[PDB]
């Protein structure tokens, strides 16, 4: 491979004209507009690019060595927290190690298993999603048992599809390799099509469930777009023709919907969302003992877009809600619906400097809360009177989630972090006062010893003076003496927190090469609440990029990493982050760049699939004042001819409907046009398996792709196997 | 945040009933 040998890429004469508040009419050539399309010319181009990328990777014998190490690092048994259904049995997911989809197991006995005996010794298969299609073309993307434990609803996607289909089966009818060989599927004839972008919410009478669906579309009808969502109700044992439309809004075709049902059967809740801002409406209906019927009466409790409201529970007409209303770090309020003018009060007040991330009601009257303080989760138990009783797992450092059912006398915590593979803790209210908290299961990994790795948090300063924390992970033999390479990962938007997580592949890379992993908590994320998001959003989105570039500069200046040896990686918004960072940062700031499925055409993102929802994140290119801050940031529109680019390996999936791949296609074509003689390769990989909505790749392909990515980075930074 | 890069089995039973 050598510079200047990129595929022949036609440049059209297409020009789009935008309105700028400061400059008036702005003509913007789009010579690669044709890469938005699906044609034989595009297929020739993608094939040529993918062949070039693979030819380059074929030169690197270390990639196969990394595949071997990475596959081994993933080859350990994995499991979820178990859930106790109303049949008395416990159900949990189990992966033997390298299965592409984990398998839902049910306890042999109606008692909590001793999991030290082994999953197959204490449980039998209930639902194996790998058998949904013999060829692996179908995946289970979401599931939900009914409250009575009698039924299991499950959403299935297929390769090539843009929606999921919900099926229902009795909990007494397993789906396994044995059951398929021995008889018919076992499911009911119910087939609930066109499901997308909501949860499955059973009514507490177990008669049916709420789900969001879209209009049916014939193959050649319409465009690839999801509009005119409907919140619907499906009664078990019926066809979809009988489903009830609970809510839709023809006046606002872009809005989407969610629902919840109170444990006591009294209330149905409707949430409405207009964009990706964390603002929502909240309406409340009273259900009578007959449950959901047509013609529901909504009380419009929250009827303007101003804040995030999510129901926790209710006691009678007193509804407990997690909200950021006048509280950017979140809090719990009560809204008392027995009043005509609801009374609103703080139950758990906002903490100025810790985000309230999750609250669940447990054992009927208690509350379990997770606070994210300095991007590290803390777990607390609260009484019915709102008294903080105790901190649970006080020495845990990482990310935590709660799993429970309110009526039950236990809850679980799932705990993980950079060196914590996955611990499931149990709190049992029936146990003696000092014996209530225990460890149910700890994930045991393969080859790696998590104790060999350390994570710390350091603080650096961005351009504008803001102090930003950053996690640094290392194998403990690695010194911060200005010699290590660094992989710096980010997302940087949508109030998504860049939380600790366990990755055996990353740890294997760190140990193999003596490298460090860096995760800066840049603005645009949610780590410090709404104000942190607002600090990198719309007109302040540039701050996200400044924060990410400053992190890389800090790693080198302060001797965590060697000059030229910071590589960057991110996906979706994180791919935008990577692509904009390499355009904007001083030459030589980065040694390698891997944007995955990234946004890059910030002038047209709102014209494809669900991109209009991101106007709350990026601004609206059609508004002149907003064009003026978008255009200078858009990576496709800011490539220069005079800056050396780091080695770059862009990766996309051809079927991606979240971020259409034209973003990356235009970006790579623009790079290759502007700096064809760049000294470092500028390459793109294009996976041509068209994943259905919500579907993942097979494990073997994920391992192969990880080896290509991390091997590319290692070679670009000059790292050798030692 | 980590959909493709991290196995999600650990959290997959957090909200199934």
């Amino acid at each position: 491979w050598a510079p200047g040998n990129y595929p022949s890429t036609r440049r059209s004469d297409h020009v789009d004209t935008y309105q700028s508040a400061s400059k008036g009419e702005v003509p913007v050539p789009d010579p690669y507009q044709w890469l938005e399309e699906s044609t034989d010319e595009v297929d020739k181009w993608t094939t040529a690019q993918a062949d070039l990328a693979q030819s380059y990777l074929d030169q690197n014998a270390d990639i196969q060595k990394l595949a071997e190490k990475f596959r081994a690092s993933r080859n350990y048994a994995k499991f979820s927290a178990p859930t106790l259904l109303d049949d008395g049995h416990w159900y949990w997911f189990y992966n033997r190690g390298l299965q592409s989809q984990s398998v839902l197991y049910r306890s042999k006995e109606p008692a909590l298993p001793d999991f030290s005996k082994g999953d197959d010794n204490v449980g039998d298969v209930f639902f194996d999603p790998n058998v949904l299609a013999a060829d692996g073309s179908a995946g289970m993307v979401l599931c939900k048992f009914s409250p009575d434990g009698k039924f299991f609803a499950y959403a299935v996607s297929h390769l090539g599809g843009d929606y999921s289909t919900i099926y229902v089966r009795s909990t007494s009818s397993p789906l396994s390799q044995a059951s398929v060989a021995q008889g018919v599927d076992g499911r009911l004839s119910d087939e609930v099509k066109w499901f997308k972008f909501s949860t499955i919410i059973w009514t507490k009478d177990s008669k049916g469930f709420l789900y969001q669906r879209y209009p049916a579309r014939e193959r050649h009808e319409g465009t690839r777009s999801d509009r005119n969502a409907m919140m619907c109700y499906h009664k078990v044992g019926t066809t979809q023709e009988e489903d009830i439309i609970v809510y839709q809004d023809n006046e606002h075709p872009e809005w989407i919907y969610g629902a919840d049902t109170s444990e006591d059967g009294k209330y149905l809740y409707l949430y409405q969302f207009k964009d990706t801002s964390k603002k929502n409406l909240l309406w409340v209906a009273e259900l009578d003992e007959d449950g959901v019927k047509s013609g529901i009466h909504w009380r419009k409790v929250v009827n303007e877009y101003a804040a995030d409201y999510n129901i926790i529970t209710n006691h009678g007409s007193l509804v407990y809600i997690k909200t950021n209303l006048n509280a950017p770090q979140y809090k719990v309020i009560t809204i008392d619906l027995s009043k005509d003018e609801p009374e609103i009060r703080d139950f758990i007040p906002e903490e100025k400097d810790a985000k309230l991330a999750q609250v669940n009601c447990a054992n009927e009257e208690y509350f379990v809360a997770i606070y994210k303080r300095n991007v590290k989760d803390e777990i607390y138990l609260y009484s019915k009177a709102g008294v903080q009783l105790t901190r649970l797992a006080p020495d845990f450092v990482g990310a935590a989630s709660i799993a429970n059912r309110q009526k039950q006398t236990h809850f679980f915590l799932t705990l993980s972090g950079f060196n914590t593979p996955g611990t499931i803790a149990r709190y049992d209210f029936t146990a003696p006062e000092t014996q209530r908290f225990s460890i149910l299961r700890t994930t045991k990994v393969n080859e790696l010893d998590p104790d060999d790795f350390e994570s710390t948090q350091v603080w650096y300063e961005s351009k504008d003076g803001t102090k930003i924390p950053m996690f640094i992970v290392r194998h403990k033999s690695t010194k911060f003496d200005g010699t290590a390479a660094a992989i710096q990962y980010g997302y940087g938007g949508f109030a998504t927190s860049a939380d600790p997580f366990f990755s055996p592949i990353i740890l294997t890379f760190l140990q193999t090469y003596g490298a460090i992993f860096a995760v800066p908590s840049i603005r645009g994320g949610g780590e410090f609440g709404e104000e942190w998001h607002k600090g990198g959003r719309r007109e302040t989105k540039v701050n996200t990029f400044d924060d990410f570039i400053a992190a890389a500069q800090f790693l080198v200046k302060n001797k965590y990493a060697a000059p030229g040896k910071v590589a960057i990686n991110g996906a979706a918004n994180g791919g935008l982050l990577v692509m904009g960072s390499i355009v904007r940062a001083p030459e030589g700031t980065f040694g390698a760049a891997v944007p995955e499925g990234g946004v890059a055409d910030l002038l047209k993102f709102h014209k494809f699939t669900g991109g209009q929802a991101w106007i709350s994140e990026y601004g609206n290119p059609s508004i002149p004042e907003e064009f003026d801050y978008i255009y200078p940031l858009s990576p496709v529109h800011n490539v220069r001819t005079d800056k050396v680019m780091p080695a770059t390996l862009i990766t996309v999936n051809i079927g991606d409907g979240r971020v259409v791949p034209m973003h990356s296609f235009k970006f790579i074509a623009t790079l290759q046009h502007n700096v064809p003689q760049n000294p470092h390769p500028l390459l793109i990989k294009i996976d041509k398996s068209w994943l259905g909505h919500g579907m993942g790749k097979p494990t073997d392909k994920n391992v192969k792709d990880a080896a290509d990515k991390w091997g590319f980075i290692a070679r670009a930074l000059g790292l050798e196997l030692k | 945040w980590t959909a493709e890069h991290v196995d999600q089995t650990l959290a997959s039973g957090n909200d199934i009933c």
